[PDB]
């Protein structure tokens, strides 16, 4: 495992951090934001 | 057996086509009606028939090769990659007249193992990789150092990443089941007297056992994972040239010829594994009755004696492994039919790690490789190649296949249906076997195509293939009947 | 057990000449495999095809019959115009090489290359002459990774045991669509056994004596046990086609008007099959089957006494490995162990065999190839195989006793019996109650016709099953287009 591992524990940042240089990315961030919350909001286990 | 084969049938042709303003061609039909089971004779006639054309419609065909043509393999390829040092039109044509070679990898670099098999197309309805569409061989540069243990990569253009991802799991389950019953019941009665007497006598015994062991161990031993890239795709040469052979007009058969080649869907995120499955099935039986009787008179005298001693001992056991990665040696010994000793265990996942197959997979429609800086009028191509993949689906889907004897699976290669047999059954339709009976596996018959407009439907019936008849299993995996928007 | 059937081969009376071809230089005539013998009697000293030189009526046709491109003058192949100079041989004269960079030979070609490139026989099983080329590259650099490469090499010189570097890659030949190097294995074992006793008496006195007493012993043993590996699968290409040279010329050869004669030649040396795809294996098969019975009765009255017993054995075991070295296919033919499976999978490695595969009929090869529509030729060579199909087929050979397999070796048939002389009455250990089965005699010719009917016919055997046997798939009647 030393030789081959894989990830155990993990801290997270949302996804939506990391929009960079690409065209229009200050909005692209806010819109991968909603699109994140809306992505939950199908994804949430609430709806079962 | 109970049989009389089923010879295919392809049906009476389409209509022609129009010619085609840029194939200069026209094209013609047929659906496959019913496949060849049985042995019963095939019909292919490899599903196709066309004809050169007189007609004279303008043709945009000429999207430009920016870069440098491939003269063999009408490819174009990036004027950067002209004496890289590596053959990026397939035929080596960019090396040509190379006033100097530049080099790039510095150390030798294997392939990823498997890479170019990735490369393939599915046809997802036999689960095969059909043929190439990516060329797995193409490096853009690259040379990027990549390590799994102490050995070097190369990573082809075409892919996002290949990485161990090093997971394994094992799960075994062992079960025993056993029963026993034991009766002895009697009977005795005499009279005398001083001349006359009477005996009587029974003595019985009823006797049952039963046993089952159970086992199942399963390792699955995941050991890369592959993402494809979204696209920006660099296509293999013999894909793109039959994508160039396609019609912008509409007649399914050429189109279906590219699924045949290709696949029907491109693979774009793998698990790449190894497979143990190991399972050992064992119901065991045994029974005995023993009767003893007697009746006797004296006056003079008679006497009866009787004896019924019977037993009954049985064992019906099957046993399967599948292995899917590694190295042929420790295939075959891990395929052995006794449970693997960890060492074969151990030298199996390591070649594993040089030999895997796809565990799991997500994949695209093939239309989306299908674009604009590689094809003219590529957009009519898709919606074209949308259709036929629909149709083309409805072809390659089982449920034209009838059903097998013994719980048999179809899987329906090429034009021919034929019934995979599990263990402990035989034959063309699976029939012959030793047993008594088995459970049965539902699937449904073919769906009907689609109801009027303004709300559609499609409905599915299980007649001969469902599970009561000889007490079967599960009759479903999806919905029964089914119904969406027209747009 | 029945009589012998013997009868002496026959050819038929010959065919008419056919007229002296230009560039061919041969006249061709055939006899129509009449009656090759029934498992004894003696062979013909004739054979079905005849060629006789001959002068032609008129001057040879120049390569203008490739068209706008080069042709080997002394051979067959017309080629696309790289090819000439290419640094590669692409023809059998070697001339698209004469009076002038690829190193891709390199790798060597992918195992299976030839078999699969080989026609096929679907009446005798062998292969045939090259119908793709098997070593065809048209130009193409295509190298495929090999699977199973890994292999061990130990240094003295600095203390490794490591695995060698050799066989990593192979050229595919271009008559190859993919040749994919994914490792399998899948084995399926099946264990029953089945075993029972019974034991009986009766008595009665008076004073008069009888006594009475049965038993029986019974025991049966099945197992299958079957086991498929593979490192590499297949698939041929559909459409650009090379034709090996020799089919090429043996297919130009060929006359625009139907005379079976040639076709079926075609046929008979480029198979009535080719191999559009297969996987590359090892199978090992092993099936063990036991039966054992014993009885006993007893009788006594009063007075005299008597008494018998009988008992039975029999076994039957098949090892049979396909794929793998000489020396390690005879240790797991010899003996079933985690010893002989390793060392086979090992030998698998070098040694692997073609062990299931998918066809088309042989006259599909052309509409696939460079050489553009052939119809005329086409529905000949079809047209002859539909004739073929009866007259060398394997189903005039005839019974075979206890199972064995009726082959046409060329104009002779065999029965190869599993036990015993070859022929009629293959057995004289087993008794008269041992189980054969009913196997197919032959189809008709195709029969009288109507505007909405015409038939062709089968037997599902001639004979009965012996004994408890099995039987055919069941058909009698197939039907044709008039
Ligand atoms: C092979 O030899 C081994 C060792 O002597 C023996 O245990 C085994 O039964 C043999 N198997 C077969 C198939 O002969
Ligand atoms: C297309 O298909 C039908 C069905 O056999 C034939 O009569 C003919 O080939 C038609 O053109
Ligand atoms: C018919 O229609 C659906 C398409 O959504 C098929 O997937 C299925 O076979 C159903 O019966
Ligand atoms: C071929 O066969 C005839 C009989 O048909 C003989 O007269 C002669 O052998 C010819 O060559
Ligand atoms: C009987 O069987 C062969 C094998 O399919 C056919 O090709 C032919 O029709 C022959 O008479
Ligand atoms: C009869 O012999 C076997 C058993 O069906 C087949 O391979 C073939 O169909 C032939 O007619
Ligand atoms: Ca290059
Ligand atoms: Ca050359």
């Amino acid at each position: 495992v030393t030789n081959l591992p894989q990830v155990i524990k993990q801290k997270l940042t949302p996804l939506y951090e990391l929009v960079k240089e690409v065209p229009c990315a200050s909005v692209k961030k806010l819109y991968l934001k909603w699109a994140l919350e809306e992505y939950l909001d199908e994804f949430d286990p609430c709806h079962c | 057996v109970t049989l009389m084969p089923i010879d295919c049938e392809l049906s009476s042709w389409s209509s022609w086509t129009t010619c085609d303003p840029c194939q200069k061609k026209r094209y013609r039909y047929a659906y496959l009606l019913q496949p060849s089971q049985f042995h019963g004779e095939p019909c292919n006639f490899s599903d196709k028939e066309v004809e050169d054309c007189v007609t004279n419609r303008p043709c945009r065909s000429q999207v430009r090769c920016e870069g440098f043509v491939c003269a063999q393999t009408g490819r174009c390829v990036n004027r950067r990659l002209l004496c890289n040092g590596d053959n990026d039109c397939g035929d080596q044509s960019d090396e040509a007249n190379c006033r100097r070679i530049y080099k790039k990898c510095q150390h030798e670099m294997d392939q990823y193992w498997g890479i170019g098999s990735l490369a393939s197309g599915i046809n997802l309805f036999t689960n095969s990789f059909e043929g190439p569409v990516l060329d797995h061989r193409y490096y853009a540069g690259g040379c990027s150092p990549h390590y799994i243990l102490n050995t070097r990569f190369r990573k082809p253009y075409n892919v996002e990443s290949y990485t161990p991802q090093t997971q394994g799991k094992y799960e075994f389950i062992l079960k025993e089941y056993e029963s026993y019953s034991d009766f002895e019941r009697n009977v005795t009665e005499k009279m005398a007297s001083k001349d006359r007497g009477k005996h009587y006598i029974r003595r019985t015994k009823r006797f049952s056992h039963t046993k089952s062991v159970f086992l199942h161990a399963r390792s699955d031993l995941e050991v890369a994972h592959y993402k494809l890239k979204p696209r920006s795709l660099m296509l293999h040469y013999e894909f793109l040239q039959r994508v160039k052979r396609l019609p912008l007009e509409y007649s399914y058969g050429e189109y279906r010829d590219l699924f045949r080649d290709f696949g029907t869907h491109y693979i774009t995120e793998a698990v790449l594994g190894g497979i143990y499955e190991y399972t050992l099935v064992m119901n065991k039986e045994a029974m005995e009755r023993g009767d003893y009787t007697l009746n006797n008179v004296h006056a003079r005298g008679i006497l009866n004696e009787i004896k019924d001693r019977n037993k009954r001992d049985t064992m019906v056991e099957d046993l399967v492994v599948l292995v899917r990665g590694g190295a042929s040696e420790h295939i075959t010994t891990l395929a052995y039919q006794e449970l693997p000793t960890a060492d074969l265990m151990q030298e199996w996942g390591d070649a594993v790690q040089y030999n895997p197959a796809i565990i799991k997979v997500k994949v695209e429609p093939l239309y989306e490789l299908v674009t604009a800086t590689d094809f003219a009028y590529s957009s009519t191509v898709r919606q074209n190649m949308k259709q036929a993949l629909e149709e083309f689906q409805k072809e390659v889907s089982s449920c034209h296949c009838a059903p097998c004897q013994g719980n048999g699976v179809p899987v329906l290669k090429g034009s021919r249906c034929d019934c995979i047999c599990p263990v402990g059954s035989q034959g063309l339709a699976c029939e012959v076997s030793y047993r008594k009976n088995t459970p049965i596996d539902g699937k449904w018959n073919c769906w009907s195509n689609w109801s009027s407009c303004s709300g559609r439907r499609k409905t599915r019936q299980r007649q001969c293939n469902n599970p009561p008849p000889q007490n079967g299993g599960s009759p479903c995996s999806g919905p029964a009947s089914e119904t969406l928007d027209c747009s | 057990a029945a009589t012998p059937a013997a009868v002496t081969c026959q050819l038929s009376n010959w065919s008419e000449w056919t007229d002296c071809f230009p560039c061919q230089d041969k006249k061709y005539r055939h006899r129509s495999l009449l009656q090759p013998n029934k498992f004894g009697g003696t062979i013909c000293s004739g054979d079905i095809w005849d060629q006789a030189s001959c002068s032609s009526s008129t001057t040879c046709v120049r390569q203008a019959q490739c068209g706008q491109d080069f042709q080997c003058k002394e051979t067959g192949r017309c080629l696309k115009r790289h090819l000439v100079c290419n640094g590669d041989q692409d023809c059998l004269d070697g001339s698209d090489e004469d009076d002038c960079d690829e190193d891709c030979s390199q790798y060597e070609p992918i195992p299976g290359s030839q078999k699969a490139a080989l026609g096929y026989n679907i009446l005798t099983q062998e292969d045939a002459q090259s119908v793709y080329d098997a070593s065809y590259y048209g130009g193409q650099c295509e190298t495929v990774y090999n699977g199973e490469w890994r292999e061990l090499r130990y240094d003295s010189t600095c203390e490794r045991l490591y695995y060698g570097d050799d066989e990593k890659y192979f050229r595919k030949p271009y008559n190859f669509l993919k040749y994919h190097f994914e490792a399998l294995a899948d084995t399926g074992i099946s264990s029953e056994f089945y075993d029972n006793a019974n034991d009986l008496l009766s008595k009665v006195k008076k004073d008069f004596l009888n006594e009475l007493n049965k038993y029986n012993e019974k025991k049966f043993i099945f197992t299958r046990i079957f086991t498929k590996v593979q490192t590499a699968h297949f698939k041929m290409r559909k459409d650009d086609i090379m034709l090996d040279e020799g089919m090429l010329q043996s297919l130009m050869e060929l006359p625009d008007q139907y005379n079976y004669g040639m076709y079926a030649k075609f046929i008979n040396d480029y198979g009535t099959h080719y191999i559009t795809s297969g996987s590359m294996g090892g199978i090992y098969e092993y099936i063990l089957v036991i039966d054992k019975a014993k009885m006993e009765s007893l009788g006594i009255t009063s007075g005299k006494t008597e008494r018998a017993r009988k008992a039975m054995a029999v076994e039957d075991i098949i090892s049979r490995v396909r794929g793998g070295s000489s020396g390690w296919s005879g240790g797991l033919a010899q003996n079933r162990s985690t010893i002989t499976y390793r060392s086979w999978g090992r030998s698998l490695k070098y040694n692997p065999v073609v062990i299931d595969f998918e066809m088309q009929p042989i006259h599909e090869v052309l509409r696939h190839t460079s050489l553009g529509p052939l119809e005329a030729k086409r529905q000949n060579l079809r047209r002859a195989l539909d004739q073929y199909l009866m007259e060398f087929n394997a189903c005039r050979c005839g019974p075979c006793f206890n199972n064995g397999v009726p082959i046409l070796e060329g104009t002779s048939c065999r029965c190869q019996c599993r036990l015993g002389s070859l022929g009629a009455a293959c057995e004289q250990t087993q008794t008269e109650g041992a189980k054969a089965d009913g196997s197919w005699s032959c189809w008709s010719s195709w029969s009288v016709c109507r505007a909405g009917i015409q038939e062709r016919r089968r037997e599902c055997d001639n004979p009965a099953p012996q004994n408890g046997g099995a039987s055919c798939p069941g058909r009698k009647v197939q039907t044709q287009a008039c």
